[PDB]
């Protein structure tokens, strides 16, 4: 639910170390409080969540892989919002 | 450009109301003292009535002296220059003299205990969040027994957590026209060029489980709001160009509801690091829309999923629906 | 008639489970004990992990032996049966020794101090609402120095109120297989045929604001209703014919989720009277329908008026746009 | 929000002595929390609230009579809910 930045706690939406349960190579499982973020090289982006307690890279859900759990990732706390 | 929606001011909140045309005689302003800077107790009314008080404050928007305001908050520090928090709270035990000025936001107060009436001007609030109007009863009957001389209709706190004691802090003046103030004990978070933050508040970006519940004692609910009550303009002069918010609390199982000011002017930086936590509750609970006290956010995720959504330029609103 | 919506059960909550198809071998069951029934301690296997723990409790659905339940029941009393409770809550001390049953829903427990491990089977659960398992630490290095003979591996739990402290009350089964919990001092509702409500928990109906948060402590929160767990009948074997219900709690300004069972059936005479306070928050927000603790209410009124709205016949509903 | 019976709190919607501030002949003003409910002889009757902080007795709204405040009523607590 937060993240450290200069010695300062700040709120974001990436999830911890602590708050994924189990990962795969498209899939990843987590507890309900966060969204997944992952850099692979010079490339950091959101995973889409879906029944918020599993997320998915892309659209298409249907061997675990740890897949670099990093946080240097704003998404999903603007939400962009279109028009209701 | 950072702007709020919900925002009402009440600098201008009169009209036509020439009837009194000086403050309703009772001139407050702040004179320097020896390098302190307080209200002018002299002059001051000070055995006056909630109605006369209510009246006198009504007035009371525009012949505020803006001159000693900014060198006296000089004193205050933000939240940025203070050092890191970690590990589980602990309850601090002021004791000692207290130098820092009692009016900055994270000001550690003492425990709430007994005090006199003959060096208290103007009623006493304490702050189960909402504010209370604190009475008296007579010294000569119970065996407290004249903590000063002949003295008379003493106040007296003795207050735990609101949870199971009775409010989280209060505030007065004394006699002189000081501001006094006291409340629980605030957190530590060290124990288990910059200074120790001791937390009277919620202090949520320097510690995450500071929050405003265990760790709040005293009006301040962030470092930039506070709760308002009809004499936050006679205790805090400096809060004057405050803009007020609708706030639920929902504090210990019971319900909470009262106005709030903050220290907010539009196109204050306020991209994501300036966010502080506060359990709020929605008003309306419908429309998704929730008015938030601005550069802060709510632990109260959103309907069909969650993450905290807020908007770019507006800080008020809190969203659902994402 | 009286009946629930959203209550499910977890009674045949299995299919083609017969691999095992006998308890798992640590079959539990009843037996007297000079007049005091307890938990068949003897074979009841003790040093299980928390997998083999939770696989051994899937299969306890339908062999649990409903024989000494009732008698053993006979203890408990209603909340009617308690005389009234006025003025202000007070911290009761529980001290000397407390021949009660613990089971009960109404039962003060001692402050939750130090125990060792070797007087206890199966894990030992606090409930900072929600529950949680808690561990131990060796007792040769802390200068706890030897509270029995030779004892290594302690368990303590030395907590204040969640809001403060870390959780409500604790509980387990000691080495002969009875019951044993403690947690934090319930209220007392006097000093400031029938026997005297100690309120471990939430006692709306005899005490205004008793509520869970003040008063609470245990894994009860009403006198009908409780927190469930893994081990739920582990420690208590006569609430298994519960039904199950989702409960958000909203505790210290955190957010607390977790599940709870009832002692309810249907046809249950419910009409005003049998109603007691609760906190909950709404898990979705809409639809404008809350599944609320059957026969309670929650203090959140309604989004456009106030009053709680509940209907006539199912109990588990919570109105909104009134 | 609550009312005294047999040495028995209950729930109820009905104002207490101090949640009314103010009550003219045919209207009420009050803390929000409860509803008023008025007995004249024999026959107690149920208070409309509008705005929930003033209740009108019927759908009239637009000198203070002290008008017996009694709690032996029960409306809305049942909602009676109509389909929505
Ligand atoms: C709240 O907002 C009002 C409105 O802007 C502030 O009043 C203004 O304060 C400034 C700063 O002192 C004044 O400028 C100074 O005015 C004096 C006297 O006119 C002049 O000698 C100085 O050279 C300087 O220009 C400004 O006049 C004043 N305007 C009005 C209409 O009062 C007020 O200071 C704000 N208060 C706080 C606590 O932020
Ligand atoms: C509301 O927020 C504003 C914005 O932070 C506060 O104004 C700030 O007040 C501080 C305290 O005096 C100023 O810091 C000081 O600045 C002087 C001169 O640069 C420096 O010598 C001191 O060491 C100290 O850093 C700060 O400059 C000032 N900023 C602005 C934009 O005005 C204001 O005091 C707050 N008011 C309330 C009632 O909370
Ligand atoms: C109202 O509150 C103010 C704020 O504390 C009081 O002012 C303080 O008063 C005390 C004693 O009256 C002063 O202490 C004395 O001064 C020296 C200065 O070095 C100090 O070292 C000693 O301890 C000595 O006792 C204190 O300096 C003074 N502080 C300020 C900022 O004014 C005021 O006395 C209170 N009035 C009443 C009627 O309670
Ligand atoms: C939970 O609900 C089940 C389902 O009704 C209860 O099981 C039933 O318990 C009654 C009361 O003991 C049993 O009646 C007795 O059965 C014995 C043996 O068959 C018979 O000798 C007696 O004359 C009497 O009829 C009933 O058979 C039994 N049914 C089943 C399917 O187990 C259970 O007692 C309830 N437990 C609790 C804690 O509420
Ligand atoms: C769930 O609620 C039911 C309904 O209250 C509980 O059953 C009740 O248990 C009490 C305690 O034994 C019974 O009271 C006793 O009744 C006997 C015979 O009338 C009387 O001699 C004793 O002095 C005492 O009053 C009560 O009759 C009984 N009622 C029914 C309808 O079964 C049940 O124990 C509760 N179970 C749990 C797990 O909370
Ligand atoms: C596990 O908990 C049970 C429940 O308290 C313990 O049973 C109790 O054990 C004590 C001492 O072992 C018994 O006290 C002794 O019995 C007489 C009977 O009059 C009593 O007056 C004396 O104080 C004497 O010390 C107590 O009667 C007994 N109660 C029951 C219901 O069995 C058990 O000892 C605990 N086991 C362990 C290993 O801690
Ligand atoms: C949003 O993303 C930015 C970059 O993608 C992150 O870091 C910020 O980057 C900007 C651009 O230079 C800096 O001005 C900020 O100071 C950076 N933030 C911090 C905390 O150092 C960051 O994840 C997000 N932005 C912010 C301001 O947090
Ligand atoms: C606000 O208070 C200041 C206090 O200094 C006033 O400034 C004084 O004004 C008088 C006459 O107006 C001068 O004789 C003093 O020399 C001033 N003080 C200083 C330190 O220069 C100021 O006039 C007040 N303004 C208002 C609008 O009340
Ligand atoms: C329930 O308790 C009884 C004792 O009252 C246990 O009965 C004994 O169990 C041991 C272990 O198998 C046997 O060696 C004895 O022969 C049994 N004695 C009698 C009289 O039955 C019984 O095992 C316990 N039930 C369990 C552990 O499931
Ligand atoms: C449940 O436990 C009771 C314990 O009393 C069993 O009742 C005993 O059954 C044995 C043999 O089955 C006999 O000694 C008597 O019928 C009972 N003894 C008593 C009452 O002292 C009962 O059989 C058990 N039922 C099940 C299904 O396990
Ligand atoms: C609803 O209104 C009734 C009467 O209008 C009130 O009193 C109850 O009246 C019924 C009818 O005989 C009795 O059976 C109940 O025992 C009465 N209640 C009590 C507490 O004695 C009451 O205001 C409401 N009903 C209930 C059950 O509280
Ligand atoms: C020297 C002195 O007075 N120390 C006090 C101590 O007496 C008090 O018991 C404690 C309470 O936290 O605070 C400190
Ligand atoms: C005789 C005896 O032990 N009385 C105890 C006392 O020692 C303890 O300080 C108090 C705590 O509330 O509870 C009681």
């Amino acid at each position: 639910e937060w993240r450290n930045t200069s010695g300062l706690y700040v709120l974001t939406n990436d999830c911890s170390n602590s708050s994924i349960v189990y990962e795969a190579d498209d899939v990843i499982l987590h507890t309900p409080g966060c969204v997944p973020c992952v850099q692979d090289d010079n490339t950091s982006t959101c995973w889409t969540p879906v029944t918020p307690t599993v997320a998915v890279r892309y659209v298409g859900a249907t061997r675990p892989r740890r897949h670099q759990t990093v946080q240097t990732c704003n998404c999903s706390l603007y939400p962009g919002h279109v028009s209701g | 450009e950072t702007y709020v929606t919900g925002g009402s001011v009440a600098h201008s909140a009169r009209g036509l109301t020439s009837l009194f045309s000086m403050g309703a005689k009772q001139k407050l302003q702040l004179v320097n003292t020896n390098g302190s800077w307080h209200i002018n107790s002299t002059a001051l009314n000070c055995n006056e009535s909630i109605n006369t008080g209510f009246i006198a404050g009504l007035f009371y928007y525009h012949k505020f002296n803006s001159t000693g305001c900014p060198q006296r908050l000089s004193s205050c520090k933000p939240i940025i220059s203070f050092r890191q928090g970690w590990g589980p709270l602990t309850d601090a035990n002021i004791t000692g003299p207290s130098d820092d000025r009692p009016y900055c936001w994270h000001y550690a107060p003492r425990p709430c205990s007994v005090v006199p009436a003959s060096s208290v001007c103007g009623p006493v609030y304490c702050f189960t969040p909402s504010p209370v109007v604190v009475g008296t009863t007579d010294i000569k009957g119970k065996p407290t027994y004249n903590w000063g001389e002949n003295e008379t209709d003493v106040f007296l706190l003795e207050s735990l957590r609101p949870p199971s004691g009775r409010w989280f802090g209060c505030a007065w003046m004394n006699s002189t026209g000081f501001l006094k103030t006291c409340g629980a004990p605030p957190c530590n978070i060290y124990g288990g060029n910059e200074t120790d933050l001791f937390c009277p508040t919620d202090c949520f970006r320097k510690h995450p489980e500071a929050t405003y519940s265990r760790c709040g004692a005293g009006p301040w609910l962030t470092p930039r709001c506070m709760v308002d009550y009809p004499y936050r303009l006679w205790h805090y002069p400096c809060t004057v160009n405050f803009t007020l918010f609708k706030v639920r609390m929902f504090v210990g199982g019971f319900e909470h509801r009262f106005t709030a000011a903050c220290n907010w002017t539009r196109g204050e930086r306020c991209n994501i690091e300036d966010r502080d936590r506060s359990e709020q509750h929605p008003l309306l609970h419908s429309t998704t829309e929730l008015a938030i006290l601005p550069c802060s956010f709510t632990p109260m995720p959103a309907l069909s999923t969650l993450g905290i959504h807020l908007h770019q330029n507006i800080v008020d609103v809190q969203y659902l629906y994402g």
